[PDB]
């Protein structure tokens, strides 16, 4: 929350390529070097979302202590690619098809593909909000348009 | 005489309450008192807490039928009201020489455990670890027993009179205190199964025995008509001994908001039962109040307001500081 309400917050962050470049690898390097530990937490996150909702459907309000750190990294990936001063297509990160696909690329599609499937109503806002931040770049463009619209070939 | 500050009527006669010394996460704090046949589980805001109550908001959250007279409650260190998760626990003893551990989501969920293996009434019963695993009890066959949560036996002292009250040391790890009727205040280690030291009352019978939760270098008791207070590890004799009460003291309560504030209550008798509020600095009680006929006393936990069952109410005393 803090990167993405204090730090982009700056519009002179918009300036400074190696700014947007450090923060990239920061994000890339997370899912990169402790992914185990990333699944983990995602999994549970939306585990203890869908449990304390349903609970409450039934007649009760959703519990005070609530924390939705997936939803706000989805914002922080919509609002981190939304706009680069530098317009270098860095976006490509999130697109895999020179490199035979980088083993970086595969599992960060796989990310993408993961959060899809089972889209908990709750995650369902956070999501698009990703993907329009991914969307950015014009292949990057054409490479996600092309896969959600197959995913959709019934997922919300 | 001073009337009760508040009152809260009772389908029966109240036979023990107890307020809840834990954090239960809401902002009411609960409340059990135990009748003839039943626990009563409820929720108390007072006007000191809130400026929106008016007066007491008293609401009954849960009845368990007991089927026996409950002598003795005691809260469970896990019981939480949180919406997530939320869990009441508490353990009593009753007239049947047994224990019974309730469990409850506050929903449909209701269980309870018997524990069998005391051979004499129970005079008193507590959660003797942090955890809330442990119950400690004591009684008329003169052990002091520590029970698992499954109703398993751990640990049994024997002692060489009727064990009337037990606490759990409120910082120190493993130390319980166990009140003797003779007049001995014995404490054991629970890890060791040794006793570490005894403290002697001057008067007998030796009835109730607390620890001052904000000073647990102190414990007040009530032996005989007297209140006695011992200040550790100073002297094995009393600090303090003055009159309590004109015909037998029964109960003995620190307040859990103020070291120099406690509670006495005299006998079940024909001068209908008086509660005694006493502060270090006085000579005399504070406050005398007077219940009809009256059993149990608990103080609330952040509150100067202590509680005491009578027939078919409950009256509560606020003390001014």
């Amino acid at each position: 929350l803090f990167l993405t309400e204090a730090v982009v917050g700056s519009e002179s962050f918009c300036t400074d390529e190696f700014f947007i470049r450090r923060i990239h690898k920061l994000v890339t390097d997370f899912p990169t070097l402790m992914p185990m530990k990333v699944k983990q937490l995602r999994n549970r996150a939306e585990e203890d979302a869908r449990l304390i909702q349903m609970s409450m459907q039934m007649g009760n309000e959703p519990p005070a202590s609530l924390r939705r750190d997936l939803e706000h990294l989805l914002l922080l990936i919509g609002e981190l690619y939304r706009k680069d001063p530098f317009h270098l297509e860095l976006a490509l990160e999130y697109w895999c098809p020179h490199q035979r696909p980088p083993q970086r690329q595969v599992l960060l599609s796989k990310f993408v593909r993961q959060m899809s499937d089972l889209l908990p109503a709750t995650l369902y806002l956070p999501y698009l909000k990703m993907l329009r931040g991914l969307a950015s770049g014009p292949q990057c463009a054409h490479y996600c348009f092309s896969l959600l619209k197959a995913n959709g070939g019934g997922s919300p | 005489a001073s009337n009760a500050t508040y009152t809260v009527d009772c389908e029966d006669y109240v036979h023990v309450v107890e307020f809840n010394p834990f954090d239960s996460g809401e902002a009411g704090s609960l409340l059990a008192y135990g009748g003839i046949s039943y626990v009563v589980i409820a929720s108390c805001r007072f006007q000191e807490e809130d400026s929106t109550v008016e007066g007491i908001e008293f609401k009954t959250l849960k009845t368990f039928h007991h089927g026996e007279r409950v002598v003795a409650i005691a809260w469970s260190p896990e019981t939480r009201c949180d919406a997530l998760l939320p869990l009441l626990r508490f353990a009593t003893a009753a007239g049947d020489k047994k224990i019974r551990i309730f469990t409850s989501d506050f929903q449909d969920k209701n269980e309870y455990k018997v524990i069998e293996g005391h051979s004499g009434y129970i005079n008193d019963l507590v959660f003797c670890s942090p955890e809330g695993t442990d119950i400690a009890s004591v009684g008329d066959d003169h052990t002091c027993r520590i029970w698992d949560l499954d109703g398993k036996q751990i640990a049994m002292f024997i002692l060489r009179s009727p064990g009337m009250s037990v606490a759990w040391h409120p910082e120190g790890a493993f130390k319980l205190m166990v009140a003797e009727k003779t007049g001995t205040i014995r404490f054991y280690d629970l890890t060791t199964h040794q006793a570490i030291l005894s403290l002697e009352s001057v008067q007998v019978p030796l009835m109730s025995a607390d620890w001052c939760v904000r000073n647990t270098l102190r414990i007040g008791a009530v032996a005989g008509n007297d209140w006695i207070i011992w200040e550790m590890p100073r002297s094995s004799y009393p600090q303090d001994n003055k009159p309590a009460h004109a015909d037998r003291a029964r109960m003995f309560r620190w307040s859990k908001c103020n070291e120099n504030v406690f509670a006495t209550t005299g006998y079940p008798g024909k001068m209908k039962s008086q509660i005694a509020i006493h502060h270090l600095a006085h000579p005399q009680p504070i406050l005398i109040g007077t219940a009809p006929v009256g059993s149990g006393l608990s103080w609330h936990r952040r509150l100067p307001l202590c509680v005491v069952g009578g027939y078919r109410k409950l009256f509560f005393w606020l003390t001014e500081m």
